[PDB]
């Protein structure tokens, strides 16, 4: 399969490496309101499964 | 006090720089949403 | 076999096998296994672990000592893979020992494997793997197949 999208036109799909920067370090910080970290902090959990 | 012309651009420039530094504080502070929704409503002296 | 691997890798990965020993006897359980190599910047899958529990833990007792933990690493970092691997990879895509892989041998080794596909998309994959235009996947496609870089 690598190699037919390689060539060929299947998509590639993306590797599972993660950015050290992104919108998730700015919603789970932010001091405006309690709920977002919450939130934030729920979804990332459940990211981890 | 009669002055040159580089030292008015300096100053108006620490003065507006000082405003535009303290604006940027007012407009991002965690409680500024609750101050200024309680200004028009109640009347308070301080910010608690 | 190990003497290929240079000083500081078979340091790194006694730090590695120390820190993951739990009783202080130099020897693991298997079930944290997967950790261990996972831990040193290379991603295996379940097959991968179950496979590599097989070949090792012969007796079934699911426990790893340092030599041994050598021998499984020595085989990981290798880029070419042995002609045996291939060949083998080969007979098991050629149930039926022929030589040649139809489409529906893979229709069969899919299914298998879980995945589905049409057979507009697998007959498009097996003509894009053929080069002498018979449409019939050979050892030496397979072979030259698996050499692209």
């Amino acid at each position: 399969k690598q190699f037919l999208s390689r060539r060929g036109k299947r998509t590639s799909p993306l590797d599972l490496k993660l950015g050290h920067n992104n919108w998730l370090r700015q919603v789970l910080f932010t001091p405006a309101t309690q709920a977002a970290r919450q939130a934030a902090c729920t979804i990332v959990e459940a990211l981890a499964t | 006090t009669p002055q040159t012309e580089k030292k008015l651009k300096e100053y108006s420039q620490k003065a507006v720089e000082i405003l535009r530094t303290q604006n940027h504080i007012l407009t991002n502070h965690p409680n500024s949403n609750i101050y200024n929704t309680l200004s028009g409503l109640v009347e308070f002296d301080g910010y608690y | 076999m190990a003497d290929q691997l240079t000083e500081e890798q078979i340091a790194e990965f006694k730090e590695a096998f120390s820190l993951f020993d739990k009783d202080g006897d130099g020897t693991i359980t298997t079930k944290e296994l997967g950790t261990v190599m996972r831990s040193l910047g290379q991603n295996p899958t379940e097959a991968e672990l179950q496979d590599m529990i097989n070949e090792v833990d012969a007796d079934g007792n699911g426990t790893i000592d340092f030599p041994e933990f050598l021998t499984m690493m020595a085989r990981k970092m290798k880029d070419t893979d042995s002609e045996e691997e291939i060949r083998e990879a080969f007979r098991v895509f050629d149930k039926d020992g022929n030589g040649y892989i139809s489409a529906a041998e893979l229709r069969h080794v899919m299914t298998n494997l879980g995945e589905k596909l049409t057979d507009e998309e697998v007959d498009e994959m097996i003509r894009e793997a053929d080069i002498d235009g018979d449409g019939q996947v050979n050892y030496e496609e397979f072979v030259q197949m698996m050499t692209a870089k």
